[PDB]
């Protein structure tokens, strides 16, 4: 039936992933605490970020038990950089810092997604797709909200729920060309 | 577009 993650396995899987980004110095400082508009001298921050994250938050709600699953984690970790990628610029320290904790990120949530029986802990899809030739802007939870052009946006990568456990894992992941599943997409640890 | 910076 229904898994579900009780906060200290989110915490213990989860933690080490969140400490490899503490780890990096001088790239995690911009991000070990909530960004002061005043302090920084930023006055238009809130006007371009509207839902702020950072690494103290997240290890907060960590601490607290407030991810109910661990896509969610991922997702604030996103919200995060994607955040630091929009209010900077990319030839400024804060976003170069960025880039660099989003490499160890990507390079330390995959095999911790997997010890939680997922397929991965990528989010993006590792391309963009080809083309063919105001409010609360949700996309997508890590997707900075909004209230001609170069085809280099990453969409996330979707998912199917296992109908069982109801994990959600990478359609890219888990279906494959050659099988079909009429009574629904079942993960293999359930089966 | 993009702000001020930091
Ligand atoms: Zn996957
Ligand atoms: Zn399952």
């Amino acid at each position: 039936r229904k898994k579900i993650f009780k906060p200290e396995e989110l915490r213990q899987a989860l933690m080490p992933t969140l400490e490899a980004l503490y780890r990096q110095d001088p790239e995690s400082l911009p991000f070990r605490q909530p960004v002061d508009p005043q302090l920084l001298g930023i006055p238009d921050y809130f006007d371009i970020v509207k839902n702020p994250m950072d690494l103290s938050t997240i290890k907060r709600k960590l601490d607290t038990g407030q991810y109910q699953e661990p896509w969610q984690y991922v997702d604030d970790v996103w919200l995060m950089f994607n955040n630091a990628w929009l209010y900077n610029r990319k030839t400024s320290r804060v976003y170069k810092f960025c880039s660099k904790l989003a490499e160890v990120f990507e390079q330390e949530i995959d095999p911790v997604m997997q010890s939680l029986g997922y397929c991965c802990g990528r989010k993006y899809e590792f391309s963009p797709q080809t083309l063919c030739c105001n409010v609360t802007l949700g996309d997508d939870p890590s997707q900075p909200q909004t209230t001609k052009k170069k085809n280099d946006t990453l969409d996330p990568e979707p998912f199917v729920d296992c109908k069982e456990c109801g994990r959600k894992m990478h359609q890219i992941c888990v279906l494959h060309y050659d099988i079909i599943w009429p009574s629904g997409f079942v993960c293999d640890n359930c089966l | 577009g993009k702000g001020l910076g930091k």
